[PDB]
RNA sequence: ACCCACUCGGCACCUUACGAGAAAUCAAAGUCUUUGGGUUCUGGGGGGAGUAUGGUCGCAAGGCUGAAACUUAAAGGAAUUGACGGAAGGGCACCACCAGGAGUGGAGCCUGCGGCUUAAUUUGACUCAACACGGGGAAACUCACCAGGUCCAGACACAAUAAGGAUUGACAGAUUGAGAGCUCUUUCUUGAUUUUGUGGGUGGUGGUGCAUGGCCGUUCUUAGUUGGUGGAGUGAUUUGUCUGCUUAAUUGCGAUAACGAACGAGACCUUAACCUACUAAAUAGUGGUGCUAGCAUUUGCUGGUUAUCCACUUCUUAGAGGGACUAUCGGUUUCAAGCCGAUGGAAGUUUGAGGCAAUAACAGGUCUGUGAUGCCCUUAGACGUUCUGGGCCGCACGCGCGCUACACUGACGGAGCCAGCGAGUCUAACCUUGGCCGAGAGGUCUUGGUAAUCUUGUGAAACUCCGUCGUGCUGGGGAUAGAGCAUUGUAAUUAUUGCUCUUCAACGAGGAAUUCCUAGUAAGCGCAAGUCAUCAGCUUGCGUUGAUUACGUCCCUGCCCUUUGUACACACC
C-alpha cells in the first residue's frame, strides 16, 4: 500500500478529572445542614442534581445539557 | 423437459479446516411410478404384443 | 525362340501357422520346464568408458588388446491409449469465402481502453474468448481513490483500577468545514452498564481466482460418450464406434466379426403460424333494438348513448381438442437412407425462433454479488465505520463500440394518419386522461387506475400528400460558444436534464485495411422495459416500412476427422 506519513501531534481523550466532591454541603455546629450550590427546578431532575458555578453560568449537569438558570 | 420433470438436483457448500468443498447431488426418480404426471420417456414407444390366431373354420353362425 | 508337365540347385515374393516370441513379427526367430545332433564367438543393470594403464601394430591419423575408484534406481525393448507436429487425405461455416447488400476505417461529438497529468484521477479484464464489459448511465450516496474530522458497533475469559467513585454525558467559550464536548477552559452530571492490560474474538470492495465453493465464459454455429452377449489380444486394449453414400447431427442407409442397446443429437418444452368445430365473456367485441345528432330525403348514409333491452362468438381473450407425417404425384439416386421439382396446404429451410443440453478440458473470468470461503495481511494515529469536500469526467496524443452527417429517393412548413412487446401508488406519492395558464420547456386545478376495467386506440417514427427552397459548404450539416428561462435533487460551479434566442466548425462518400448478414431476413424507423430522484448517443425485447444477391465452393481464414511421427504423458507453455 504505502503505510504511515503525519505532521505529529496524536490526539487523546479524556479524563473525567478526580476529586473526592460532595462536601459541598455545609452543617453547623450538630448538625444543622445547609446545601451550597443551587439546585435544579426541571421535574426530571428531583431537586438532588446541583447547579455548577461558572460566569454568568449556574449549569444543570443532569440536564446532559440542557437550559440555563441564571443567578 | 423431462429434466423439470424427473431429475432432483441439488449443491451444498461444506466448509472444512483446509477450504470448502461442492456436494453435488442428482436422483433421477422411476417415471414409472410417476403418480401425477407423465408415466414415461417421450422417448417411450411400447408395442402391444398381438395374439396367436386360429383362424380358417368354413363360415357358419349362431342364433341368439 | 516359345509353350506345357516334372526335377535339382539360386535370388525372392504370397497365404497360412501345427509351432515360437515380451511383443513387432518369424518356414525359422519352429521341432525348449515333454529343457541334449556337432561346433565357433560374444553378453550378464545403468553410467563411469571403449576412459586410465601396460603391451603391440602404424609415417601419421589411429587399429587390437583393455581395467578400476566413484556414482546411480533405473537406463532399456516391444506394444496401447492419449496429447502434440512448421507431414499426408478428406470435410464443415457468411463469428469462412463466393454473389451482393448495409457499413465501420476518413469527419464532428457519445462512450469505453491505453497513455499522459494528478492530492487522488479506485479497480478487475488485453487475440477470436479484454476495450456501451463488471448489468460500470459515479453530482451526495454508491466508493473501493485523495485532503481531513468522529465513533467501537474491541463478543467473551482472567487480571487491574474502583463505591471515598470503575465509567458516562454536556450548556457557553475556545476551537472546527461544521449547532462534533474532537480537543481545551470551567464543574456539574452519571453509577459498576464501562475503563487500562493480556488472551481471544470481530469487521474489512485489504492480498491471493496460481489455495477454494459456486457461477460463468471458451472448446461448441460441435457430434461426441459408454456398457451387455459375441469376435481378436498374455496384457494395456480392441472390434462394435467402418471405405462409401446421406444428414444440421455416431442423423441414417449400406458395408460388415459383430449382434442388439443407453447417455448426448432427436424426442421434449416454450413462443409465432392455422380452426365460421368445442366451452364462454359489461374488465373483449359484432349484429338488432330503442333514445338521439348531421346530411339527404324514396327506403338511405355517418356518428352519440360502460347497461334502455334481445341475440350472437367472425374478429379479441385462454381452456380443451384437432392439424403435418416433408402428404400426393413425379424426377434423381447403389432405385437404399435420401435429395430435387410440381399440386395441395395455415404451414413442407430441424415448419420459423428460442429453452434444455452428455463425457472431458482452461491454472479463462469472478474473493469487488453474497453473513460462500482457506490462508496471509490489518484491527483504535484502523485497511473497521461514519461525517465534510474533492476525484473516477482530469487532456500534446494512440485504440475500440457507437450517434449524427455530407443533402434534391432531400431539408424544411403545413396536412394525412398507422403498431407491437411492456409498466405502473400502502401504509403511498407510481402511471397520468381531462380544465385552465404559459411561445416553449413547464405550472396549476381536479381526475381514472393495485389495471384486458385508467394513462392507452400508448393518434410512435420512418412513411403518404400539397406547398417552399434549387445546387450554391445552400434553407445540407449542427460542433463549438454567449445570454435568458424552467425541471430533478439537501446540493447542479467542472456547466444532471428540458426550452428560447444568437453563434454556424469539421464533414463534398472516406487510404491500407476490416465488421455483419440469406426472408418478413438485411437495412431504414421509432417504441417499451432495465438502469432511474434527475440523466441513453447503452442494452433487452418490440412492432412499423421492406430490398438487392447466394441456395454454391474449399481460394483465403477457422475448426473438426482420419492417416502418420513422437524420446512428449506436468503431454510442445
Ligand atoms: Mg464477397
Ligand atoms: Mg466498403
Ligand atoms: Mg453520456
Ligand atoms: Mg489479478
Ligand atoms: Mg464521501
Ligand atoms: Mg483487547
Ligand atoms: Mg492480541
Ligand atoms: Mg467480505
Ligand atoms: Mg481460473
Ligand atoms: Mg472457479
Ligand atoms: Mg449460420
Ligand atoms: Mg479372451
Ligand atoms: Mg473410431
Ligand atoms: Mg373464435
Ligand atoms: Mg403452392
Ligand atoms: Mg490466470
Ligand atoms: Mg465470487
Ligand atoms: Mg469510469
Ligand atoms: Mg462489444
Ligand atoms: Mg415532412
Ligand atoms: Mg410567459
Ligand atoms: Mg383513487
Ligand atoms: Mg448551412
Ligand atoms: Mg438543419
Ligand atoms: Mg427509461
Ligand atoms: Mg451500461
Ligand atoms: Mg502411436
Ligand atoms: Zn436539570
Amino acid at each position: 500500500k504505502k503505510v504511515y506519513t503525519t505532521p505529529k501531534k496524536i490526539k487523546h481523550k479524556h479524563k473525567k478529572v478526580k476529586l473526592a466532591v460532595l462536601s459541598y454541603y455545609k452543617v453547623d455546629a450538630e448538625g444543622k445542614v445547609t446545601k451550597l450550590r443551587r439546585e435544579c427546578s426541571n421535574p426530571t431532575c428531583g431537586a438532588g442534581v446541583f447547579l455548577a458555578n461558572h460566569k454568568d453560568r449556574l449549569y444543570c449537569g443532569k440536564c446532559h445539557s440542557v437550559y440555563k438558570v441564571n443567578a | 423437459q423431462p429434466v423439470n420433470d424427473f431429475i432432483d438436483t441439488a449443491t451444498r457448500h461444506v466448509l472444512m479446516r483446509q477450504g470448502v468443498l461442492g456436494i453435488k447431488v442428482k436422483i433421477m426418480r422411476d417415471p414409472a411410478k410417476s403418480r401425477t404426471g407423465p408415466k414415461a420417456l417421450p422417448d417411450a414407444v411400447t408395442i402391444i404384443e398381438p395374439k396367436e390366431e386360429e383362424p380358417i373354420l368354413a363360415p357358419s353362425v349362431k342364433d341368439y
